[PDB]
RNA sequence: AGUAAGGUCAGCUAAAUAAGCUAUCGGGCCCAUACCCCGAAAAUGUUGGUUAUACCCUUCCCGUACUACCA
RNA sequence: AACUAUUCCAAAAGUUAAACAACUCAACCACAAAGGGAUAAAACAUAACUUAACAUGGACUAGCAAUUUCGGUUGGGGUGACC
RNA sequence: GUUUACCAAAAACAUCACCUCUAGCAUUACUAGUAUUAGAGGCAAUGCCUGCCCAGUGACACCAGUUUAACGGCCGCGGUAUU
RNA sequence: ACGAGCUACCCAUGAGCAGUUUAAAAGAACCAACUCAUCUAUGUGGCAAAAUAGUGAGAAGACUUGUAGGUAGAGGUGAAAA
């Protein structure tokens, strides 16, 4: 495992982020940390966003994962490819891998117009799904999740609790 | 003023050694006085006065022993006559 | 024990002031520079280095002076000449064919076309034109001419971008100056002081120079005939 | 400061007397240095709102040069004495029964001087019919301008939007202060699209 | 431009006065007393002499304006 | 005198896997010679000891080399 | 070692800060663009750079220079040899 | 011309000449000067000349590299025209 | 700590070089004052802790010389004789 990624890992994991939205009615996103965290919510607001941006009701979600996919030992462990079918497949999905190795990996979950309780339930197969290559308790595999729409940024899901 | 061992070992050289403090040329405000005043101050007078929260508590708190200076006691003595008349 | 500079006169003026030698030795009494002792005495001539100064500040507008004489100041490699107007006389460093009876223009209103260069004239960079000949350098503006003031020595003005000046020294290295600095068209005076030929040993001691140590040092790796790339070019334009 | 402690031992004298010193007790040697440790923050209280850091009466742990060159020269705060602090909690219990503030937090501050000078582009898609609400104009804020604004805090000119144009909108924060920022509908565009195109190109 | 005169010939300016002076309502302890010099005692400050009576020889010369005779315009001699 | 130090094909070099070039011998090309192309032969100064030899040591022999100073 | 000169780091002073690689295969839209098939996060938990003159601490290079010695036996010492 | 005053007055040192090297510049030296200038050195007028060599060392460049009017260097063995 | 009243060099301020030969005040030439000290002989506790006698080199210059000041031992000064 070189050292200049696990200088990397340390920075996302040194990122301050905050439960809640603070007393300020309207404040910048720059002052205050990430505030939205819940799975349910965040499925939602992407439909939510649907309707404040106009646009198609069916939307794939190309979630990004800021993956620990690394200090596992001295030794960085090699990018894989786990094929596992989702229990709600949209309309074997291959897990693909960052061509700079930065850690991310970019897999669409659903789409928009699927039920929030079926997207969740795909994420939680996605979660367990990439923690396949190294489930070694030793070092940690998720860091920070951001669930993205196609017309909607990234949302900092609280994947800890999901992670067992 | 002393001597030191050159590699900090005991069996080297022993080298006559002088360390210097830092000087830093700052001007400060008395409100006792309400006179500003260009003194060569040093870092850790400076966290003294801080320590003290103010420039006039630091001369009028700390003793003549722990200053040193014979500018700082006649700074002293003009705020101190400045209160009791 | 502390000595006393002899440059103690405040005034300026034409006439010759009495000059005392130092020998290299500082104002302790220790020698510092070696070789230096027993020359011919010698009176020293107040030199108005700074060609444009006018008598008056109640008319700050170009004036043109006339010079009387070329005369020979031991001092300097060059000839000086003295050079009058209004009601003040000032001794200047003469080009290289001033001679008596002659009319000498300062100025220092920049043009937007050009100005002739003559002789003699003393004129802005900025309105020189770009082939022109010049001495007495001011390296910034009202500071006075410090460079290019031995005998037969000529810098060339390169060329003039975004109101800046690019000159060349005589040591064939590139200057940069604002355009308003005042400099003297031509070639300094005296101009085969270089073919000058020293006949005896001494003729040297009357100069002023004394003989070299005796002691032979072996050379060392500094010796050798070094070539080097020239040296950036040396600008006094300072970039806000 | 530098801080030496001797090489050889000094022998004792417990009576309350001056030791023997010698020669060889002036050996000392650095072991540690204070201009070289990682050096720590000031803390001082504000005694007027400052532009990036906190407002009226706060506490603020600043960098310990910029306190005592800029700070408390100017007049914009005080030392964080004890004594000093009470003086403004104090002082706060005065405004705040009444409600009467009207200063904001450290970063409540700097929400009003960001919304004084911006201009927000929403992006709307003609393909399909478009209403804006302020549920939908806070959403354009945390996008373009990096916004996070409250539903209710958003006060729309109360005229229905169905084409592209200027308008104003009024935010309010934490209900003290409000700000009328520029209002600027336009067709929407992919960032990935219009970064290619306005950009890149220039 | 090149000004003629040089630092170490002119005449030095006067050495920097005692901090004790720059201090608000505070007499300075001076030498003045015992009238030699002392070291560890600040140095007076005396105001300009002045001669009740007036000496020929002695006395500085009066500026050019004060003399009768003195008038604005400039006549060459 | 002492010390240093070397010998290898006819010759000069490099390796001890005794090789490379040239010379020598035989053949081809040309009117003939040389160049050139092709093929073959050829050695570890000497004695002894180095598992056994060779690069090593020893003995013999030739030749090379430095130094021989203060009074 | 000091000292002189060269270079780096630290101290000190100051400056600026919230960010870029689509391409429509279908197809909406009179445009300009659009929607489906990604438009994230992040910049760094401060960061980056400059700093005249003086000047402190810790290192690098060079100049100059400081401290101290230069074994013994030997048919007199050196040389060769020996311990 | 100069030197070991008090055992050496010289073939030694200096010297006109030639050449190399380092420096773009202000208030006490150099200098009240500014590269035709001023220092750190070598060799000795003039005249004819100053050959080859950057491997090593040193210096510069501070990287490749460049420098000997920088310290310094500037070869063996064997055969071959009657002798 | 004290010493540049001798000596090495320098900064001030002064003072000397007659005759002779040459368009010459030319680091030219003959020869005094003057300044150095080549060779030999006396002298060797001597007149002298470096001299006397004869003989010599320069003698308008990089020359002799008076007064006074400056540089001080890890240094000063030096047309290098340590
Ligand atoms: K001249
Ligand atoms: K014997
Ligand atoms: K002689
Ligand atoms: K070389
Ligand atoms: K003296
Ligand atoms: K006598
Ligand atoms: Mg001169
Ligand atoms: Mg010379
Ligand atoms: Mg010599
Ligand atoms: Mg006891
Ligand atoms: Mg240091
Ligand atoms: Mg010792
Ligand atoms: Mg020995
Ligand atoms: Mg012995
Ligand atoms: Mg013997
Ligand atoms: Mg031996
Ligand atoms: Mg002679
Ligand atoms: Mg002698
Ligand atoms: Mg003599
Ligand atoms: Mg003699
Ligand atoms: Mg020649
Ligand atoms: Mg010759
Ligand atoms: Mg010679
Ligand atoms: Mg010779
Ligand atoms: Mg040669
Ligand atoms: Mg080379
Ligand atoms: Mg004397
Ligand atoms: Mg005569
Ligand atoms: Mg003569
Ligand atoms: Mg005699
Ligand atoms: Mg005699
Ligand atoms: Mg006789
Ligand atoms: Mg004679
Ligand atoms: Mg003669
Ligand atoms: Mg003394
Ligand atoms: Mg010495
Ligand atoms: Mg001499
Ligand atoms: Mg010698
Ligand atoms: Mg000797």
């Amino acid at each position: 495992a070189s050292d200049e990624k696990k200088d990397d890992i340390e920075k996302i994991k040194s990122y301050p982020f905050m439960e809640g939205e603070p007393e300020d009615d309207v404040y910048l996103k720059r002052l205050y940390p990430r505030q939205i965290y819940e799975v349910e919510k965040a499925i939602h607001l992407l439909k939510k966003f649907q309707v404040l941006d106009f646009t198609n009701p069916n939307q794939g979600v190309y979630l990004d994962l800021t993956l620990d996919m690394t200090l596992g030992k001295k030794k960085k462990v090699e990018p894989f490819a786990s094929v596992l079918s989702l229990p709600y497949p949209f309309t074997g999905h291959e897990i693909k891998v960052d061509e700079e190795r930065e850690n991310f990996l970019e897999t669409k979950i659903a789409t928009l117009n699927m039920s929030s309780d079926q997207i969740a339930a795909n994420l939680q197969a996605v979660i367990n799904e990439v923690c396949r290559q190294r489930p070694l308790n030793l070092g940690p595999f998720v860091v920070r999740a951001f669930l993205r729409s196609s017309t909607s940024e990234g949302l900092l899901i609280k994947i800890e609790p999901l992670l067992p | 003023l002393g001597h030191r061992y050159v590699n900090n070992d005991k069996l080297s050289k022993r080298v006559r050694k002088v360390w210097k403090p830092q000087l830093f040329q700052r001007e400060l405000y008395s409100e006792i006085l309400d006179k500003r005043f260009t003194v060569t101050v040093t870092m850790r007078t400076l966290d003294l006065i801080d320590q003290a929260c103010g420039f006039d508590f630091y001369i009028l708190k700390t003793p003549k022993e722990d200053l040193c200076s014979k500018f700082g006691m006649d700074l002293k003595r003009g705020m101190l006559l400045r209160l009791a008349r | 024990a502390t000595s006393v500079s002899w440059k103690s006169r405040t005034k300026y003026t034409v006439m010759p002031v009495k000059m005392r030698k130092s020998g290299g030795r500082n104002h302790t009494g220790q020698i510092q520079v070696h070789g230096i002792g027993g020359g011919h005495k010698q009176r020293y001539r107040m030199i108005d280095f700074l060609r444009f100064r006018p008598e008056h500040e109640s008319k700050p507008g170009p004036f043109e002076e006339k010079v009387i004489a070329v005369r020979y100041d031991p001092c300097r490699s060059a000839d000086i000449a003295l050079v009058a107007g209004g009601n003040r006389k000032r001794w200047i460093i003469a080009t290289e064919n001033m001679k008596a009876g002659d009319t000498v223009l300062n100025s220092d209103h920049i043009g937007r076309m050009a100005v002739a260069a003559r002789e003699g004239d003393a004129h802005p960079l900025g309105a020189l034109p770009v082939g022109t000949l010049i001495n007495n350098v001011e390296s910034e503006p009202g500071r006075g001419a410090q460079y290019i003031r031995a005998a037969g020595t000529c810098g060339v003005l390169l060329r003039k971008v975004n109101g800046t000046a690019i000159i060349q020294l005589p040591s064939k290295r590139q200057m940069q100056v604002l355009e308003t600095c005042i400099a003297t068209v031509g070639r300094v005076s005296n101009v085969d002081h270089n073919k000058r030929v020293i006949g005896k040993a001494g003729r040297n001691r009357w100069l002023g120079k004394r003989p070299n140590s005796g002691l032979w040092q072996r050379k060392g790796g500094w010796a050798g005939r070094k070539i080097r790339p020239l040296p950036p070019m040396k600008s006094y334009v300072k970039l806000p | 400061t530098v801080i030496v402690e001797r090489w050889w031992k000094v022998p004792l004298a417990g009576e309350g007397r001056k030791p023997r010193l010698h020669r060889r007790h002036r050996v000392y040697k650095l072991v540690e240095d204070t201009k070289h440790r990682p050096k720590d923050n000031l803390e001082l209280v504000l005694t007027q709102s400052v532009e990036e850091l906190g407002v009226r009466g706060d506490l603020v742990s600043v960098k310990k040069s910029v306190g005592r060159n800029r700070l408390l020269p100017q007049g914009l705060a005080v030392y964080a004495s004890p004594e000093n602090k009470k003086l403004f909690e104090e002082e706060k219990l005065l405004r705040q029964e009444g409600k009467l503030e009207k200063l904001q937090t450290k970063a409540g501050e700097a929400t009003v001087k960001f919304l004084r000078r911006c201009h927000l582009e929403v992006g709307m898609k003609n393909n399909v019919k478009w209403e804006l609400n302020p549920e939908i104009v806070a959403r354009h804020f945390l996008r373009n301008l990096g916004v996070v604004v409250a539903p209710h805090a958003l006060k729309l000119p109360e005229e229905p939007i169905t084409q592209r144009g200027e308008y104003w909108c009024e935010v309010t924060v934490n209900g003290l202060d409000t700000v009328r920022v520029p209002m600027s509908v336009v067709n929407f565009e992919r960032p990935k699209t219009k970064r290619y195109k306005y950009w890149l190109a220039q | 431009a090149y000004e003629w005169g040089v630092r170490s010939t002119r005449k030095p300016e006067p050495p920097p006065l005692d901090r004790v002076y720059e201090i608000p309502g505070l007499e300075p302890i001076t030498y003045a007393g015992k009238m030699h010099f002392m070291p560890g005692l600040a140095r007076p400050v005396f105001p300009p002499w002045d001669p009740g009576w007036t000496h020929p020889k002695f006395r500085r010369l009066p500026p050019l304006h004060e003399h009768p005779l003195y008038k604005d315009q400039a006549c060459y001699v």
